[PDB]
């Protein structure tokens, strides 16, 4: 993949 | 069962351990913290402990959660049985875990355990690429770091004098609410070239519509537009705060320029510019369950010559991390 690309946790759900 | 005594004086963490100390979050890079943790004594249902993260990271990283009142849930601490120890969550404004002890606790003694969550950077308070501390608290004591993030770089585009560039990163998704909101920075001509009939597309997918959750409409999506005045100042990291003073929104200037007629696209005709400009994007993305994937796109000519066309395109999407722990006391 290109470009740039972002990161997050959503806690198990 | 409710939040009740905290009890950091009777829970001492060790071993503490970051999985890295250096990443690039613009290219999903993060980390985890890592800790043993022990109960001198018995606790009850209820009690709790905690550890807080400092200005550098946070604990949900492009994920937002200010439509949830700024609260994520976080993984259970279970035992080998299944059992939960201790629920958890954080608070994204006061960035402090909360892990509240459960009924298990109450026939058991010395209880200990272990968890590993996922930190990542605070685009915000660590803009640039550099070296910050990230120092820990857990239960009342402290546990010292270095974190270094190198960032890449958002000034990318054609390599010409007067090539198109742009780049853009999705900083926030909301997917707890029900709302489906998120939110995108798009930095326009960060190269502060000089370009002849600017236009920029903001897509709500890449190649394949059916492929991303996005939705770009006039419903879905805001857009305001912002003139730098200083272009060094803007961030590594993408987070652009709109009250900034080297920010001066324009949006009013765009009413006429900007087109959702196309399909899941905006369209923005920027025309002759010589500056950079910040594009704050808030939008929605649907319930198909697919991935939120972007593309962001450029195209411009060189006005002393009317040719020289270029094009240049950029691609966003986001990754989720997990969390996991466990404990147990001997009864
Ligand atoms: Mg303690
Ligand atoms: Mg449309």
């Amino acid at each position: 993949a290109s470009g740039s690309s972002g990161t997050g946790s959503t806690g198990n759900q | 069962d409710a939040k009740g005594t905290n009890v950091n004086d009777k829970v001492t963490a060790s071993d503490f351990k970051l999985e890295k100390t250096a990443f690039d979050p613009n290219q999903s890079g993060n980390t985890f913290m890592a800790a043993n943790f022990k109960v001198t004594g018995q606790v009850k249902s209820g009690d709790y402990f905690t550890a807080k993260l400092p200005d550098s990271v946070t604990g949900n990283g492009d994920v937002d959660y200010s439509n949830s009142n700024n609260t994520m849930p976080i993984a259970d601490i279970k035992s080998t049985n299944g059992d939960v120890v201790a629920k958890a969550t954080y608070d994204i404004l006061t960035k402090t875990y909360t892990f509240v002890f459960t009924d298990y606790v109450n026939d058991k003694e010395n209880i200990n355990g272990q968890f590993s969550l996922p930190l990542f950077t605070d685009r915000a308070k660590a803009p640039k690429s550099g070296t910050y501390d990230a120092n820990i608290n857990i239960a009342d004591e402290m546990f010292d770091n270095k974190i270094t993030y190198n960032y890449s770089s958002p000034i990318a585009g054609i390599d010409k004098p007067n090539g198109a560039n742009i780049s853009s990163q999705i900083i926030g998704v909301d997917t707890a609410s029900g709302q489906n909101t998120y939110k995108q920075t798009v930095f326009v001509n960060p190269k502060q070239r000089v370009l002849g009939n600017t236009w920029v597309y903001i897509k709500g997918y890449q190649d394949k519509i059916e492929e991303s959750s996005g939705k770009v409409s006039a419903t879905d999506t805001k857009l305001r537009i912002f003139e730098v005045n200083d272009t060094s100042k803007l961030s590594d990291s993408y987070y652009a705060d709109p009250n900034d003073s080297n920010l001066k929104e324009v949006t009013g200037e765009f009413k006429d320029k900007i087109s959702y007629k196309y399909d899941n696209v905006a369209s923005i005709n920027f025309g002759d510019i010589n500056k950079t400009y910040v594009v704050l994007v808030e939008g929605h993305y649907d319930n198909t369950g697919k991935n939120l994937k972007t593309q962001v796109i450029q195209e411009n000519i060189d006005p002393a010559t009317g040719k020289d066309y270029s094009i240049f395109g950029w691609n966003n999407e986001n990754v989720v991390r997990y969390g996991g722990g466990s404990a147990d006391g001997d009864s």
